[PDB]
């Protein structure tokens, strides 16, 4: 296309790092057709340009449909490129406390600012063909691409000039920008909320949603099943669970409870609690209410979110930065695909945990998923409805104890 | 007339400088013939001694053969755009079909002018004192690293205006062959064919004079209502050179995408050498069996039919002998589009349900490759068996919409551990221990009813003494038993719920679990205050 009139910023990759060289995964006929229609129009508008095989870099590309959406949207898997891109040069702590927060897709705006020439070769992607009838169609971005971490950083100043007449007339509203998404939160009534976000939407169209309520987000604490009549199995499960909790709270003790299990008894034999055993169980009950020592959010380190399948459509999750120091614990239930699809529920869990982590800390976690690599890589794109993609690892070790019920 | 593709060597690396072998009189004579004939065509140009680069050239039959391995080692990487090769089952029935071959494919796509310096080669000096001629390539040389990708890209950018100007015909291009399919009347189809050949001829691409039903395309025969892969013939030779071995691994790794169970590993192992492209090679017996059994599997005739997008894809799976599965993809009953075998049994513990899931996911992936859609499955497993499995499995797992087909042997769950401790059942606190020094150990259990047992063991590890303790608990208990262990290893193996294993101890534990009625396996932390675990531990201590 034509040389963009806006002067370009000189971007570069991390020192010593080369561009991404990731292979394209197979795509359905529907998504290939959608990406052909999208990328042809994008090539006509000068946003992307065809390249040859001399470009040794590639980035996966596919298409998604958002919630209650019938239109395909192109999603490029810029995860490796974002990992290899240089970090640039704040997250509002007030956003998490607002009653209503709307997410708007402002990635299209990025299509108005050109991308650095010497950097364009790193944004190469290839649209595959069914049955390899024709060789894949390769493009590179001449403009700030959606899903790249550099696009919002470079478009930040322009966005500030776009939103100043809305930011000073309404200083109560909180605005945070992450990747292709804009989060606008407030404590206002929902009717005024729709009107104000429509106001900002037209304000965006003069230059040219997805609603959440974070103050209703619940935590899931460590609860001890405290019954009246105890079988041997219940007490040994409790001793294992508190022996596991003793790494989070070093004050936990399991001595007087373990003394009840003395001798070789049947697992279903009822055991009466002693006096110091009930006292110690109550003490350990309250030590779990004390905050964990040394816990705090470090933006310089990565967030890690582990997910556990609990059956009957409920899934627990933990967000921490180092073991046993959980910034947030929670549980989900009655999601899409409940009681008939584990991959869909796990995908929706990843999306919810990611959205919450962006609202709270302004960054996506790295996920430990309870699924084989092949299954997740086989079906996860069929249910993805977000414009960002977090990195994930695969856990194949069965948990001895659930620990979050 | 084609615009060239920019080519650059790897960073900080100059062109190649390989000494040229002097050959005999006859080889040189033929090389001067073929090389002059190639200089009459614009393919190569004579260069003065200003060029310091050289590439070895030989002469086998005549036929010229250039060794570009060093130049390829110094040429930049190129992105392989294709995800594989086209499968004939993905072809839709067309009223008119024509397959064209590109004559002198590489030798008609120009090479980057700045890169030709590195394509320099010498014809060896035959002697009283006669000269060796020095050529450089003006075109993509055969065997060069970047020739396939650049030729494919140039062919695409040449065909695109014609494919847009002719939407009624479809063109699938790959290597030597162009597939032109159409539903037009055969006359208009022929006219479009000639338009395509004139279009290619304007760019300097000739195509010498397939019009007959046996359309050979990518080693396939495209009959009107079916397709059959051409039987691949492998050479039977007393002595192998190194060029024939690399060519053979080319055709074998090519044949891998159409045949299952064809391996090139030990043959590819013999490509790490400094030897030139003509020296004799000793053939390892591993490569001997590798070429033998592969040469036997290529005798299997593979056939199928074409794809009808108006119907759905059906994928049926069947259980075989040893971790083997068979699958058929068809749209009409028994008219298979593609059949195949899946061979995987985990080197660790596994079960049939996991293997079935992996098969479903793999054939789903290749089905999206060939047809871009996921087929409806027919699997030898009951609905309640699957429901119990995925609902009770600790990992997230799922398979697409399917229907049960009663094709023995059925996939079953051979045992199911219970969720709660069993009232009235015997409780076995098990433990084991061993010493690395004396390679001797003990495995035992204690029981609420006072029953206990300790067995001394040779050729056992600690993690094996734990499994041995669980095994002894299963042997000496009734049909309902609760087992308490302190080993996350053994319990971690049992929680994966396998039905077969390489370790015969694990397999006997599996049989003991199948013969039981109720088994509740619990875990307690080791070396803490704990009722029976410290007892059996003190015994095995
Ligand atoms: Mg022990």
């Amino acid at each position: 296309g034509p040389i963009s009139p806006i002067e370009t910023v000189p971007v570069k990759l991390k020192p010593g790092m080369d561009g991404p060289k990731v292979k394209q995964w197979p795509l359905t006929e529907e998504k290939i057709k959608a990406l052909v229609e999208i990328c042809t129009e994008m090539e006509k508008e000068g946003k992307i340009s065809k390249i040859g095989p001399e470009n040794p870099y590639n980035t996966p590309v596919f298409a998604i449909k958002k919630k209650d959406s019938t239109k395909w949207r192109k999603l490029v898997d810029f995860r490796e490129l974002n990992k290899r891109t240089q970090d640039f040069w704040p997250h509002p702590a007030g956003l998490k406390k607002k009653k209503s927060v709307t997410v708007l897709d402002v990635g299209d705006a990025y299509f108005s600012v050109p991308l650095d020439e010497d950097f364009r070769k790193y944004t190469a992607f290839t649209i595959p063909s069914i049955n390899n009838e024709t060789p894949g169609i390769r493009y590179q971005y001449n403009v700030l691409p959606q899903g790249w971490k550099g696009s919002p950083a470079i478009f930040q100043s322009s966005m500030t000039k776009i939103l100043e007449p809305f930011k000073k007339q309404n200083p109560d509203i909180v605005i945070y920008q992450y990747m292709d998404d804009l989060y606008v939160g407030s404590d206002l009534e929902i009717g005024q909320h729709r009107t104000k976000i429509e106001e900002l939407r037209q304000h965006l169209l003069r230059w040219g949603g997805y609603e959440l309520h974070p103050d209703k987000w619940t935590v899931q604490p460590i609860v001890l099943p405290e019954k009246d009549s105890w079988t041997v199995n219940d007490i040994q499960k409790l001793v294992g669970k508190l022996n596991w909790a003793s790494q989070i709270y070093p004050g936990i003790k399991v001595r007087q409870l373990s003394k009840l299990l003395r001798g070789t008894k049947a697992l279903t034999e009822v055991i009466p609690l002693t006096e110091e055993a009930e006292l110690e169980l109550a003490e350990n009950r309250e030590i779990l209410k004390e905050p964990v020592h040394g816990v705090y959010y470090d933006p310089s380190k990565d967030l890690i979110a582990e997910i556990q399948k609990q059956g009957q459509g409920q899934w627990t999750y933990q967000i921490y930065q180092e073991p046993f120091k959980n910034l947030k614990t929670g549980k989900y239930a009655r999601m899409r695909g409940a009681h008939t699809n584990d991959v869909k529920q796990l995908t929706e869990a990843v999306q919810k945990i990611t959205t919450e982590s962006i609202v709270i800390w302004g960054k996506t976690p790295k996920f430990k998923l309870p699924i084989q690599k092949e299954t997740w890589e086989t079906w996860w794109t069929e249910y993805w409805q977000a414009t960002w993609i977090p990195e994930w690892e695969f856990v194949n070790t069965p948990p001895l104890v659930k620990l979050w019920y | 007339p084609i615009e060239t593709v920019p080519v650059k060597l790897k960073p900080g690396m100059d062109g190649p400088k390989v000494k040229q072998w002097p050959l005999t009189e006859e080889k040189i004579k033929a090389l001067v013939e073929i090389c002059t004939e190639m200089e009459k065509e614009g393919k190569i140009s004579k260069i003065g001694p200003e060029n310091p680069y050289n590439t070895p050239v030989f002469a086998i039959k005549w036929r010229k053969l250039v060794d570009f391995r060093e130049l390829n080692k110094r040429t930049q990487d190129f992105w392989e755009v294709q995800l594989g090769i086209p499968h004939p089952a993905g072809l839709k029935k067309k009223k008119s079909v024509t397959v064209l071959d590109v004559g002198d494919a590489y030798f008609s796509v120009p090479l980057d002018e700045d890169f030709r310096k590195y394509t320099a080669f010498t014809i060896p000096s035959i002697n009283n004192e006669t000269p060796g001629i020095r050529y450089q390539y003006n075109v993509l040389p055969q065997g060069w690293k970047g020739s396939p990708a650049i030729f494919q890209s140039s062919m695409t950018k040449i065909l695109e205006p014609f494919k847009k100007q002719n939407p009624d015909i479809v063109i699938y291009q790959y290597m030597d062959d162009l597939y032109v399919g159409s539903d037009l009347e055969i006359g208009q189809h022929r006219t479009k064919i000639e338009e395509l050949r004139q279009h290619l001829l304007r760019w300097g691409l000739t195509t010498p004079d397939q019009k007959e039903p046996p359309f050979l395309w990518m080693g396939y025969e495209l009959h009107p209502d079916k397709w059959t892969v051409q039987p691949i013939v492998l050479p039977e030779k007393d002595s192998w050179t190194v060029n024939d071995i690399q060519k053979l691994v080319g055709k074998l790794n090519w044949a891998s995408q159409i045949y299952p169970g064809i391996k090139v590993r030990q043959l590819s192992k013999l490509l790490r050498g400094t030897k030139a492209l003509t020296e004799v090679i000793p053939l390892t017996e591993e490569a001997e069996l590798e070429l033998a059994e592969n040469r036997e599997i290529l005798k299997e005739p593979v056939h199928g039919v074409y794809y009808d997008p108006s119907k759905d894809l059906i994928a049926e799976i069947q259980k075989q002998g040893q971790g083997q599965w068979t699958y058929q993809i068809y749209q009409e009953p028994f008219k298979n589009l593609k059949t195949g075998k899946y061979a995987r049994m985990r080197g660790a513990h596994t079960n049939d349900v996991k293997q079935l899931t992996e098969a479903v996911q793999k054939i789903t992936t290749e089905s999206i490759v060939i047809w871009g859609k996921t087929p409806k499955f027919k699997l030898p497993i009951q609905k309640e068996t699957w429901e119990t499995w995925w609902t009770e499995y600790w990992q997230a797992t799922w398979i697409p919409e399917w229907e049960f087909v009663n094709t023995p042997p059925l996939v079953k769950l051979w045992y199911q551990l219970e969720k709660e401790p069993i009232v009235g059942a015997e409780t076995f606190y098990v433990d084991g221990a061993a010493n690395r020094e004396t390679k001797l150990g003990k495995a035992g259990y204690v029981t609420n009813k006072g029953r206990q047992k300790v067995v001394p063991l040779t050729n056992t590890t600690n993690q094996k003494t734990e499994l041995q303790a669980i095994y002894l608990a299963l042997q000496d208990s009734g049909l309902e038993v609760n087992i308490v262990t302190d080993s996350q290893y053994a319990l971690g193996i049992i929680q994966a719920q396998p039905d077969k294993s390489e370790s015969e101890l694990v397999n006997q534990i599996i049989e003991q679990l199948i013969k039981k009625e109720k088994v509740y396996l619990a875990w307690v932390p080791a070396h803490k205050g704990i009722g029976g675990n410290e007892q059996v531990d003190k015994l095995v201590s």
